[PDB]
């Protein structure tokens, strides 16, 4: 009867069968081991051809398993039970770096009714560098094969928003700065040079401020060339800023007694 | 001290006198004093600034009334470096934000401490010191102080209540405390049993 | 809790209960650069001037039912603090 029961069934001459459950019993730590959350199709796929087996997963009895030698075949079982084992280790890694991106919203707060920057900065880069390096070091598993197409997803959208954030947090900085400032009418040529920032700044900005998923945000048009065209402008014009006070200091040299705030 | 000091100076010039008392230690630095928000730069106020600024905005009538802003607590060069532009004579605080609280005439910032073990001579020097020692306090005092209100203040929390609605209109426990008071009252008077009692056990050693 | 007279005090979420706040190691907290525990001072002053302040509004919170006990080795013991004066006064103290 035993034999008859199938496997989301099944649950962990006398001499002749004497032996024979023996072998049973003995190779039991497999059927244990073949019944968990870590056995997938392919394992069983690769069970059916290792052994040379005609037989559909789909319905499948302790008989079918132990029709196959267990003690004389375990080794290959085995080899499978840890391939198996292995490969839900990552697949299980990948479930957090799945989840927690997927998800994530960027870490926004209030500007003075101006627009919402972005918080959590290092955060974001600790477990861009943690989640980063194991997609890195899960690339030297005897399991890594599976899964090394997502790897590769992951390896090149976690470095996009890494990239995109660092382009940022100097942006959101520049302009923090620079921006409670703009003397409009005394530096003109660069209070207009940050008035078109400031305002396609607010812009992207108010985009994020609708979907703050990174992972979406991280698909905005060429965000990462716009970034890293603003924090050059916002770059000008803070060299620009820096000149003038150095003027504005060599032509009355008390100004050196005092800081650029 | 100061209590009295200021619960009686209020009733001599008829002017309301108000203590602001804080432990300096038992919160944050950044909790006294205020700090700076990393990403926005907004300045939020510490407990000491705001409660500062609450009087110079008169919006409840602080102008009307002394003030008195107290640390109780211990005093390091750390939390105080902070204050001392204000205790110089410029009165002046200035914040990280640069805002610069004044410090009106009628205000006045104190500290009760034990010990000065951690204060600089750049702490010390620009504030006035009065130095209480235990022997001010006769033990005596804290005797007659004990016996007295035992026989005039009742250990229910309702008896007082049953006490002071009456008076504005001798519970059963204070009469019990009363004959106690008297009981008891002669062990207390001069180079008597609790003194000598006292005397003893603190020439012996103790665990702490 | 904010009481009628427009005070807010800190209570026990458990009608009629006072919490006991048991601490067993309470000479161990460490001290700053400048010989203070905090945890101990603040712990004076909720025993000695009835609350504490909450450093997020500003407001001074009045215990209603709540109480504190302590536990610790002497301090001549390796780690332990000797408790500052001004709380030892609010702590009776039963050798075991």
């Amino acid at each position: 009867s035993l034999k008859e029961t199938a496997w989301s069934a099944i649950i962990p001459a006398f001499d002749h069968a004497q032996n024979l459950i023996k072998i049973y019993l003995k190779g039991n730590a497999i059927i244990t081991d073949l019944h968990s959350e870590a056995i997938k199709d392919r394992h069983w796929k690769i069970l059916k051809k290792r052994l040379n087996t005609n037989w559909i997963i789909t319905e499948l009895t302790l008989g079918s398993i132990w029709d196959s030698d267990l003690a004389r075949n375990e080794n290959i079982y085995r080899e499978v039970i840890t391939a198996a084992q292995g490969e839900i280790a990552l697949e299980e890694f990948l479930k957090g770096v799945r989840e927690f991106w997927t998800t994530l919203e960027l870490d926004l707060v209030n500007y003075q009714r101006k627009c919402k920057l972005v918080r959590g900065w290092d955060d974001l880069f600790n477990k861009l560098a943690e989640h980063l390096n194991s997609i890195s070091a899960m690339k030297m598993s005897p399991y890594y094969k599976v899964f090394e197409e997502e790897a590769n997803h992951w390896d090149d959208r976690l470095n996009k928003v890494r990239s995109l954030l660092d382009v940022w947090i100097d942006v959101q900085r520049r302009w923090v700065y620079l921006e409670g400032i703009f003397i409009n009418q005394l530096l003109p040529a660069e209070s207009t040079r940050f008035k078109s920032i400031n305002s396609e700044f607010i812009a992207i900005l108010k985009k994020v401020s609708g979907a703050p998923l990174i992972l979406e945000v991280l698909a905005i048009e060429r965000i990462q060339q716009t970034m890293e065209r603003l924090s050059d402008l916002l770059g000008k014009v803070q060299k620009a800023l820096g000149e003038y006070l150095e003027r504005q200091r060599s032509a009355f040299a008390r100004f050196y007694f005092v800081g650029d705030e | 001290s100061w209590e009295v000091y200021l619960e009686a100076i209020e009733q001599v010039d008829n002017i309301k006198s108000e203590a602001h008392v804080m432990d300096p230690k038992a919160i944050t630095k950044d909790q006294l004093f205020g700090s700076l928000d990393l990403t926005t730069r907004e300045w939020t106020d510490g407990l000491f600034t705001a409660t500062l600024r609450r009087i110079i905005d008169n919006v409840r009538g602080e102008s009307t009334k002394r003030h008195w802003i107290i640390f109780d607590g211990d005093v390091d060069p750390e939390w105080v470096e902070n204050l001392n532009s204000l205790l110089d004579d410029n009165k002046l605080l200035t914040l990280p934000n640069g805002e610069r609280l004044a410090l009106p005439n009628n205000v006045r910032v104190m500290f009760e401490v034990q010990d000065l073990k951690y204060a600089t001579l750049a702490t010390i020097s620009r504030c006035g010191m009065v130095w209480f020692s235990e022997e001010i306090l006769t033990t005596q005092m804290i005797f007659q102080n004990y016996l007295d209100t035992l026989s005039n203040e009742p250990f229910d929390p309702q008896e007082k209540e049953q006490q002071k609605r009456n008076e504005n209109a001798i519970p059963a426990g204070l009469k019990v405390q009363k004959e106690c008071a008297a009981i008891i009252s002669q062990y207390f008077e001069p180079g008597g049993l609790v003194h000598k009692v006292l005397e003893d056990a603190g020439q012996r050693p103790h665990i702490m | 809790k904010r009481t009628p007279s427009g005070e807010t005090v800190l209570r026990p979420t458990q009608l009629g209960k006072w919490l006991v706040v048991f601490c067993d190691e309470i000479n161990l907290p460490s001290t700053d650069k400048y010989g203070t525990q905090r945890v101990i001072t603040f712990i004076r002053q909720m025993v000695e001037k009835g609350g504490f302040w909450r450093t997020s509004d500003h407001t001074w919170i009045k215990l209603d039912k709540i109480q504190f006990v302590g536990a610790c080795n002497p301090p001549t013991d390796a780690g332990r603090v000797q408790l500052t004066h001004r709380f030892l006064r609010h702590a009776p103290i039963l050798l075991v």
